[PDB]
């Protein structure tokens, strides 16, 4: 709860794609080409912070940073 | 407009 001392928490964790993300192909979202990241099957994603109201997260990966659906992600 | 997530994959995945 709110009452205590800080815990220990990794503001960045590593998280494996479990499938195929083009987001051209498969985004519901009207911005998705500007804001979402490309990814494949196996392919791991650097997520920075906690995913978004919208069930994003901040990734990056090869170079490139963008929006990642928490869905196709192994948690 | 809002922004949600794609549907859920429902086959196994092939890693």
């Amino acid at each position: 709860g709110p009452l205590g001392s800080p815990e220990f928490n990794r503001p960045v964790k590593r998280m494996i794609a479990l499938y195929d993300y083009d987001p051209q192909e498969l985004s519901p979202n009207v911005d998705a080409e500007q804001v979402e990241l490309c990814f494949k099957t196996g392919e791991i994603i650097l997520v920075y912070g906690d995913m978004d109201e919208d069930g994003f997260y901040m990734g990056e990966l090869d170079g490139v940073r963008g929006l990642v659906p928490s869905n196709f992600l192994a948690d | 407009i809002g922004r949600r997530l794609p549907p859920t994959p429902s086959k196994p995945s092939t890693l």
